[PDB]
């Protein structure tokens, strides 16, 4: 069994504008070169998270059904499910796209930026079990996709708008889990696992909002 | 939300 027309449709629109998620060099470079400590690291790293949100927003506008929802709820939808998407798509670069030296700077910048060990024990325990899964970029796509499209977000209007726009995807998914990794027939379950492991990083961030500067962006985002 | 809303509109 395989995917109906509509639904490779549905994919590949979400995998187009997952593909043009870029960061620029600008940015990846001062991970690279900016002096160490721990108020200029906090600094670069909000100004890769501020980054992350810029390319989050333009992901999610290409959503199909995602213009159609009324402005205030596209609104709710990022401010709910940014902290998750920010940590899904970077799970994803360091599990990939980084290699092991480079990797090791940018978290020792995070293990030395005024950060609670509360919140990076739990944050380094997700990349290495995301890691595991071996997780396709359809299944990185689908699932970030599918937590932007959470129908239970705090403040949101029309409830049922979403979720009309999000079990399509939830349907593609599970039948990718079948094609993709059929030597795994748990693999859903895994996935739903880690959309739930997902969650408890607003709890963190919530704490480590309390104690405390940003950029506008990620002020608006997180009030 | 200023800057949030313009970058939705672009
Ligand atoms: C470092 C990592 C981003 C890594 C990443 O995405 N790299 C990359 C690299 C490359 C490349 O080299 O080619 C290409 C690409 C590409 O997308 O193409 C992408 C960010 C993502 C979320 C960030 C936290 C959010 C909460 C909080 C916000 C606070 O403000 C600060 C403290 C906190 C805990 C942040 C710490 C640092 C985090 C983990």
């Amino acid at each position: 069994m395989e995917l109906t027309p509509d639904q490779q449709t549905l994919l590949h629109f979400i995998m187009d504008s997952y593909n043009k998620q870029r960061m620029p060099q600008e940015i990846t470079n001062k991970i690279l070169k900016e002096a160490f400590s721990a108020e200029e690291n906090f600094l670069i790293l909000t100004e890769m998270a501020t980054n992350h949100v810029q390319v989050l927003v333009e992901f999610t506008k290409k959503l199909p059904g995602f213009q159609t929802l009324d402005h205030e709820d596209q609104i709710a939808l990022l401010k709910g499910s940014a902290v998750e998407a920010m940590f899904l798509r970077s799970a994803e670069i360091f599990n990939k796209k980084l290699p092991s030296g480079h990797s090791d700077l940018l978290e020792a910048r995070i293990r030395n930026s005024g950060i609670s060990d509360e919140y990076i024990t739990p944050m380094f325990s997700f990349y290495k079990s995301i890691g595991e899964l071996k997780m396709t970029q359809e299944e990185y796509a689908l699932l970030t996709a599918i937590v932007i499209l959470s129908p239970d977000r705090q403040y949101i209007k029309d409830r049922e708008a979403v979720e009309k726009l999000q079990e399509p995807l939830l349907d593609v998914l599970q039948k990718l889990c079948k094609i993709h990794q059929p030597e795994n027939p748990q693999h859903f379950a895994c996935l739903l696992g880690r959309l739930t492991e997902l969650r408890t990083f607003n709890h963190h961030h919530a704490e480590m909002l309390m104690s405390w500067k940003f950029t506008p962006l990620l002020c608006e985002i997180w009030d | 939300h200023q800057l949030l809303r313009y970058l939705l509109d672009k």
